[PDB]
């Protein structure tokens, strides 16, 4: 998790959250 | 002083006047029934 | 990208022009933006 | 000028809708307006006075309807996807 590095706020575009959070995966 | 100039320059020696730092009311221009041609390009006179 | 329109924002076009004149420019923008979105969605489908 | 409500603004021929707030970002002596990304006017300096304004786009998102089967019951709940709960009552 701490190695991999990882959308900016804008109009129209939106990012849903994943159904399973990382804490439960 | 641009429209009502006493003398006009020849088209081969066309003059150019710069207008800046003022409030322009172009409605005075096209509301006057004194111009046979009033045509715009890329802009609309009613919204100017 | 202006896609060959007068300007690259809908607000500028709809504030500069009257409805028959503004409509063609708005169409010019809409077709290009729709094509870009279609390419993006097809790419997303293939990657998914 | 009003600040903490979504408003229509026209700054010297720059038209847009959003919420205006005091900008942390600092302009050089006579830069006029910033555009953080993709030519979106994220900020503008006022023409009348000389304050700097930061612009955040109008809050928006998708609305979705949660429901059990209409076969079983008629009660329904609704979920607003991307908004803080305190600012939903407008729409
Ligand atoms: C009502 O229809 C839903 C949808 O298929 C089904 O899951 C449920 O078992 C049904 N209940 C009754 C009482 O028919
Ligand atoms: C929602 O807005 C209120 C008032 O602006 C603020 O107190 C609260 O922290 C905000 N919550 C979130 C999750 O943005």
């Amino acid at each position: 998790f701490n190695k991999v590095t990882l959308a900016q706020k804008f109009n129209g575009l939106t990012v849903l959250p994943p159904l399973l959070t990382d804490e439960m995966i | 002083e641009v429209f009502n100039a006493t003398r006009f320059a020849s088209v081969y020696a066309w003059n150019r006047k710069r207008i800046s730092n003022c409030v322009a009311d172009y409605s005075v221009l096209y509301n006057s029934a004194s111009f046979s041609t009033f045509k715009c390009y890329g802009v609309s006179p009613t919204k100017l | 990208s202006n896609f060959g329109a007068i300007s690259s924002v809908l607000n500028d076009i709809l504030s500069r022009l009257d409805p028959p004149e503004a409509e063609v420019q708005i169409d010019r923008l809409i077709t290009g933006r729709l094509q870009s979105l279609q390419t993006y969605v097809t790419q997303q489908l293939i990657r998914a | 000028l009003v600040k903490n409500k979504c408003v229509n603004f026209n700054f010297n021929g720059l038209t847009g809708t959003g919420v205006l707030t005091e900008s942390n970002k600092k302009f050089l002596p006579f830069q006029q307006f910033g555009r953080d990304i993709a030519d979106t006017t994220d900020a503008v300096r006022d023409p009348q006075t000389l304050e700097i304004l930061d612009i955040t786009p109008c809050s928006f998102g998708g609305v979705s309807v949660i429901t059990p089967g209409t076969n079983t019951s008629n009660q329904v709940a609704v979920l607003y996807q991307d908004v803080n709960c305190t600012e939903v009552p407008v729409a």
